[PDB]
């Protein structure tokens, strides 16, 4: 009889004024299953040892019957994952969903779970950026006093990355998406006590409707475009995002000239790279993410949305630029023309959130007398 | 009053204290129980362990 | 939560039709495309100008980067 | 046709808190080197595991400096030999099993790393194996190289007798008889398949004196709560 | 109420003991194994070459004009023979001080930080002279880096 | 607020007449977590390749700081798992819990999940019984016509067990306990609509009580004895159950004289071994388990329990013997004295279930006039 | 499901005491051990005899196995 | 161990047993493999073609 829980997924009341944005909120249910499904068959052949790993990748890309696909449905699939997030996360800002305080905080812990997962997922095959990408990110925790050298050695199983540090991830990495699979159910549970949050911001209880015919097919339509815009990458341009170096075997005695982790850190990596100091840039990084937990204590307007706040619109999409800048500026090396931009752009990131978005509602309340 | 009742109204009444008590006792308990078994284990295996043949070499 | 005790409505009337009794895509070209524009004019001003400025800092950022590698007369 | 069950010999470690006579491990290691290590490829051990058990750092390190080990790609693009160090495992006798079969009558020495735990009875078997070589019985004929020993299955083994009285001499100078050798070696092999015996019993002991002490207290805390309902009288008082 | 609750405490006492140990058992598994440590301190090494050899999964980079450089001019005031013990045996951890790369001898490539034959900085995004490990010379043909 | 679900685990109504048997029903929640917890840290060092695996076990048993424990808390822990089952499964027979038809069937699919999991868990380290134990069990599916050779080759990744067939399990094996972790929650959900099922068989709704003070500590007490009777094995006799051969490396060109899988199959392995035919013994095996789904259509007595059915008691514990026989008879080789027992005992197993346990209630109904 | 609508009770009285006002293990030896026996006599007959027979088939199964390996006079 | 004529299942005969001998048989430098060099070098073919023909 437990099917009656799928009142949540069949007979649920939800609005009618709904965009295709909220499809992105649903695709992760597909991406999370799609990635595990692929990655599982994928990991029937992977090996958690150095000498054989990179071969154990090519064991797939060459010899396995259609094994070569599964690397790329998985890998680039992991990127279409984020492309939904950074439209899904920017959403609630622009439609005021962070007010569901019990839920938005969950929206953090999923993210940090992934940004420590996907990291582990890049290093498994020893692509000469795996190793150094593991080194650069992991070494930062050494910045801490009196424990930094101890933890990083503790997670390095010794003194630097080696065979042990691979295998400590392949198990930490093949597990967490299930922890995401569970916590995702929590992320919906707190919602089900209130339901969704329209673009307007208004309680549309008067105009809630079912879910089985309407948003189902819409989600499928949303899913269909995903697979399309995922098949294109794997079929027509798998080398696009993933840096080319990741096909080189790894050697600690030879670095590439330019280093960058995968493209999606770069909004955050750049922030650290701006600060010439070591530690004081780190705490900006972790704060560059956890700031999202700090937002709901900064909702000024007695409205909710930004559909009805044209000034904040001018500041919101502005933030998207600064990200699209910091996404790219970190992706390029350390030279004088760009460093002058990171010192600005990274400050703009903190600045737009913590000063001006409140300031808009502080004004917009007053333009309309409350 | 017995020790028990003197023990109650000092420690085991206020829950903030009742947790403070336990880590204290445990912190010292770790220091005794190890010494005990390590010596009994030493004693029962007298003439067998490395520390008993640690001077020759 | 479900239908039945959400909130109150009084004296409102709803008129709705089957799908079978109507075309799926009526006036898709006729009324939509003017509605795309009106949809567009109401967003374009406060969406682009950051991204416009980005095109310039992606522009000047590379040009000023290229020069710095070229030698100086010395 | 039959198996043979070794008996239940006593030992310095058969008890449930009885550790290993580490002295007995010491002389046993000499036996592996003078005798066994010409044909027994023990690979899952290194000299550094001997520290804090039978030898010291320097005395053991002396034994790695003794034997040469294949290590290193030279900048010329070749490989060479160096004196061993602690981190190197035991020098393997032969590069592969086949050469061991060819250097014997087609048969292969099994490793001794985990042979004790991999053979029913372990020590009692292995001790009574070496000390069970006897003249064959009536009616039995055996090919060349093979020999007789009942404990081994089939009672036909390709085992040259490896031990004999005063085949060698030990350091402290104990009687190097066929038995005292066989103790210290069998005492050694258990340590090979159990580098945790000393510490297994320590937590082996620490457990009880917690659980034996806890388990009543819990069994009181259980009975402390249930006593509401272990002691309950009911009734039925209608009109 | 004292006697009964006393049971509850003394229980909780032993719970912490068994818990404090068992947790650290796993956490020592995540720590470095025994095999790695034996390769940690030991490095038994043996003029006019860029000797860079792996050690602790990190590099091991191994005087007439070197002393000519002014220490006060350097970004980090530090003399050559302060760094080394023998003059003609340079030792350092090959970690470009900026962001952890592999310099090249006869030089941080990812940021172009010029270095001496001794490894001291001359031009750097690199703030410091390169890290020198603690080491020891048993003889004049062997080294104990650690 | 979702804590209110733990009305299920805090303020739940449950009986008061409850034995320590039902602790066994709870320990699996501990064993399942305890095994994963151990096995996870364990698998930070395992390697899914042949040449290094057996070394990668000894990499733990020797060099790791207290890594040697975790093999045995895991392994023998996997055996204390079953010891709870085959007291937990025999329970509902003896107390009539299989009547909860929606639940007992779940009690099957957990089991078959494990008996295909634990199998995968024995073969990872290549103990010379791993390989042949993988061969003997897996080869049986070849008995099927027209697909047997195809599936077994398909799961052998070829033509026999090899490096690929290892790695196809280590991922199939490191995953399913989570599928058990989930389905276990289902196994409780259908229960929560009815609650437990007393030894008597009577609806004790009049005498249901809380759960936080009473059965909690009892479960802890139950758990405390478990850890005790698990520390004894690892500390004092880890070589006891696990056959000694599993420390030998694996070689397809040398079999041991005697073969048996781990002890717990043996009630079922023996059943196959009795039948000299190949296929017709297999379908007894799968039926030796799925028969548990066939029981609730054979509840004759209009009573429920067996506390109040002394005749069925004489037949119930009789079944326990036949199992304890078949547990042992399979463990011994194929010779004339024992084969005569398997032809009987295996038939007794099917016989006691499908003839006589119904027959008792058919009588006991009549001794008391209904 | 929870307390409040399970089923009906009428005219029943419950007497229950604190734990603090009573010993935890009263008559543990006195009344228990006779109750262990009475508990035991009511189960022993229909529990053992299978396991008794098992001891015999573990007995005869090994003895008859041992003989078969010993030679015959021939 | 011995030598035999190759079969299909054998990979390409490796030139040198290790990298070092390749550095010693050159001026200290090491040929990179060509398995995945194209996708491991910005531009791939255009690079490699214009390398030889530059
Ligand atoms: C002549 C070289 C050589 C010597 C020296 C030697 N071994 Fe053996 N060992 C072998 C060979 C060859 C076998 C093969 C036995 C077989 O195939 O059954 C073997 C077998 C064994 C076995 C396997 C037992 C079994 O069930 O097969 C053990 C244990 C053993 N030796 C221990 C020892 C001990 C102890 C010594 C020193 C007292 C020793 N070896 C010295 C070569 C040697
Ligand atoms: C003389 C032996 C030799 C010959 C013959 C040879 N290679 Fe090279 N190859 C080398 C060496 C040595 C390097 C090292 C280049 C370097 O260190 O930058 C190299 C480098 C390369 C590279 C690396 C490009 C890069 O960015 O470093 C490519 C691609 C390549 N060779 C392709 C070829 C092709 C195509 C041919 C045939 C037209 C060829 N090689 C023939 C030895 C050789
Ligand atoms: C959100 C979850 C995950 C993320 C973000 C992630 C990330 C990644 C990435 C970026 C790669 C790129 C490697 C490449 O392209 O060459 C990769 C490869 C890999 N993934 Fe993960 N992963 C995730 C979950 C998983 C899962 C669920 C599995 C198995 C079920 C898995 C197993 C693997 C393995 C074995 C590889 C090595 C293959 C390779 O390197 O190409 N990962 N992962
Ligand atoms: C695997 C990861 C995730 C899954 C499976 C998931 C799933 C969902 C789903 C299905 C919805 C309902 C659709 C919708 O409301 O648009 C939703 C809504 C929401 N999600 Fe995600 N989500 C994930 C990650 C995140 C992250 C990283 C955030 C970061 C803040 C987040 C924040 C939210 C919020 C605030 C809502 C509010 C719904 C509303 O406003 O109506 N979620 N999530
Ligand atoms: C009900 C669940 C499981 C069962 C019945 C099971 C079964 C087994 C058994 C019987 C062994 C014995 C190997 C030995 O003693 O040498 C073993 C080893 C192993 N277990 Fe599993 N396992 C289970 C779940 C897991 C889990 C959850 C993990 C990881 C989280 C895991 C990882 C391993 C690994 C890597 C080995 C190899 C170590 C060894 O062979 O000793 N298993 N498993
Ligand atoms: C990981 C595996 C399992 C877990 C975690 C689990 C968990 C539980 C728990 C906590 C209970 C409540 C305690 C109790 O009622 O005694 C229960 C009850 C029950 N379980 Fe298990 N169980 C597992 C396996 C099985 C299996 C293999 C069966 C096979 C038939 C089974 C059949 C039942 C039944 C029939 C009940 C009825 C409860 C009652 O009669 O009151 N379960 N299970
Ligand atoms: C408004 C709204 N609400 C809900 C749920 O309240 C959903 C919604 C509907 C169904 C959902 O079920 C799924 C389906 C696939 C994967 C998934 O992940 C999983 F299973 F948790 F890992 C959840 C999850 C969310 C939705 O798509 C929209 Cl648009
Ligand atoms: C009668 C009765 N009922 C219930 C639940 O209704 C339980 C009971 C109580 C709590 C439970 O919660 C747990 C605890 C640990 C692991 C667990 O597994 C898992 F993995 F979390 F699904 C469940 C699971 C079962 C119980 O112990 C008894 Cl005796």
């Amino acid at each position: 009889l437990m099917k009656i829980v799928n009142n949540a997924f069949i007979d649920l009341p939800a609005p009618s004024n709904i965009s295709s944005w909220w499809n992105f909120g649903s695709l992760l249910g597909i991406c999370l299953i799609l990635q595990i499904l692929t990655g599982l068959f994928l990991a029937m052949h992977y090996t958690s040892d150095t000498t054989t790993a990179f071969s154990s990748v090519t064991h797939i890309c060459r010899d396995v019957n259609y094994g070569w696909i599964i690397r790329y449905m998985h890998a680039n699939g992991a990127s279409m994952f984020f492309i939904c997030l950074y439209m899904h996360v920017g959403r609630g800002l622009y439609y005021g969903s962070y007010t569901f305080l019990e839920t938005w905080n969950i929206g953090v812990i999923l993210l940090l779970t992934v940004m420590a997962t996907a990291f582990m997922g890049y290093v498994l095959p020893w692509g000469q950026m795996s190793f150094w990408g593991a080194t650069v990110i992991t070494n930062l925790l050494s910045a801490i006093p009196y424990i930094g050298t101890n933890l990083v050695e503790w997670i390095w199983g010794g003194f630097s990355v080696d065979k042990a540090t691979l295998t400590r991830f392949f198990a930490f990495h093949f597990i967490l998406p299930f922890i995401i699979m569970a916590i995702a159910m929590v992320h919906l549970l707190f919602l089900h006590e209130t339901g969704s949050n329209n673009p307007t911001g208004i309680s549309s209880d008067v105009d809630k409707i079912p879910f089985h015919p309407y948003y189902t097919i819409k989600d499928i339509l949303g899913a269909l475009l995903l697979i399309l815009a995922l098949m294109l990458l794997v079929l027509f341009a798998p080398d696009l995002l993933g840096d080319p170096d990741n096909y080189t075997p790894a050697n600690p005695l030879n670095t590439p000239p330019h280093i960058k982790p995968e493209w999606y850190f770069l909004f955050a990596y750049a922030i650290l790279r701006s600060i010439p100091n070591k530690l004081g840039g780190v705490l900006a990084l972790a704060f560059s993410i956890l700031i999202l937990a700090l937002i709901p204590l900064l909702h000024t307007s007695k409205q909710r949305s930004m559909m009805f706040r044209p000034l904040s619109q001018c500041l919101f999409w502005a933030l998207v630029a600064d990200l699209l800048t910091l996404t790219w500026i970190g992706g390029q090396p350390v030279e004088h023309p760009y460093i002058t931009i990171g010192q600005l752009a990274s400050v703009l990131y903190f600045l737009l959130i913590l000063v001006l978005m409140p300031t808009a509602g502080t004004i917009e309340n007053k333009l309309l007398k409350w | 009053p017995t020790l028990t009742a003197r023990l109650y109204s000092l420690l085991f009444r206020r829950t903030s204290t009742f947790a403070l008590t336990i880590v204290v006792g445990a912190l010292f308990f770790e220091r005794a129980f190890d010494q005990g078994a390590d010596a009994i284990y030493e004693h029962i295996n007298e003439g067998k362990l490395w520390k008993h043949i640690k001077h020759k070499y | 939560r479900q239908f039945g005790h959400l909130t109150r409505v009084r004296h409102v009337i709803t008129y709705s039709l089957s799908p079978f009794e109507q075309r799926a895509f009526p006036h898709y070209f006729s009324k939509g495309i003017p509605n795309v524009l009106r949809r567009t004019r109401a967003c374009i001003l406060r969406v682009a100008p950051p991204f416009v400025a980005f095109y310039l800092v992606y522009t000047w950022g590379t040009q000023e980067f290229e020069k710095s590698k070229r030698k100086n007369p010395a | 046709d039959l198996e043979l069950h070794p008996p239940s010999y006593p030992w310095s470690h058969r008890g449930l808190l009885s550790s290993l006579d580490h002295t007995s491990i010491r002389r046993g290691f000499q036996v592996y080197k003078q005798v066994c290590s010409s044909c027994h490829s023990m690979d899952y051990v290194a000299y550094r595991h001997l520290v804090g058990v039978c030898y010291t750092e320097d005395e053991a390190k002396a034994l790695a400096e003794e034997v040469e080990v294949q290590d290193g790609p030279n900048e010329d693009g070749e490989m060479f030999m160096r004196p061993g160090k602690l981190s190197d495992y035991f020098p393997k006798p032969y590069p592969n099993p086949e050469a061991a079969r060819a250097a014997n009558n087609g048969a292969l020495p099994p490793d001794l790393s985990y042979i004790v735990r991999a053979r029913h009875g372990g020590e009692d078997y292995v001790f009574s194996l070496l000390t069970g070589y006897c003249e064959p019985p009536t009616g039995v004929s055996l090919r060349e190289g093979l020999y007789f020993n009942p404990y081994f299955p089939g009672q036909a083994i390709g085992m040259a007798p490896p031990i004999y009285n005063e085949v060698l001499e030990f350091d402290d100078g104990t009687p190097a008889t066929m038995s005292q050798v066989a103790k210290d070696v069998c005492t050694f092999l258990r340590w090979a398949a159990e580098p945790e015996h000393d510490h297994r019993k320590r937590m082996g002991l620490k457990m009880l004196l917690m659980m034996g002490l806890l388990l009543p207290l819990v069994y009181a805390m259980k009975r402390h709560k249930w006593s509401v309902l272990k002691s309950r009288k009911l009734a039925y008082r209608p009109p | 109420k004292g006697f009964s609750y006393l049971v509850t405490a003394t229980t909780t006492v032993g719970v912490a003991y068994a818990a404090k140990n068992v947790v650290s058992q796993f956490v020592s598994s995540m720590s470095a194994s025994a095999d790695v440590l034996a390769m940690s301190k030991i490095e038994i090494k043996l003029e006019g070459k860029n000797m860079a050899f792996k050690w602790r999964g990190k590099p091991l980079f191994v005087i007439d004009q070197e002393a000519a450089v002014e220490v006060s001019q350097l970004r980090d005031p530090q003399h050559d023979l302060e760094r080394v013990k023998k003059p003609e045996w340079v030792i350092l951890i090959g970690v470009c001080t900026h962001l952890g790369c592999v310099p090249i001898a006869n030089y941080c490539p990812c940021h172009g930080s010029h270095y001496d034959a001794s490894g001291r900085i001359r031009k750097g995004p690199a703030p410091l002279n390169l890290e020198v490990p603690s080491y020891e010379f048993t003889s004049d043909d062997m080294v104990i880096v650690g």
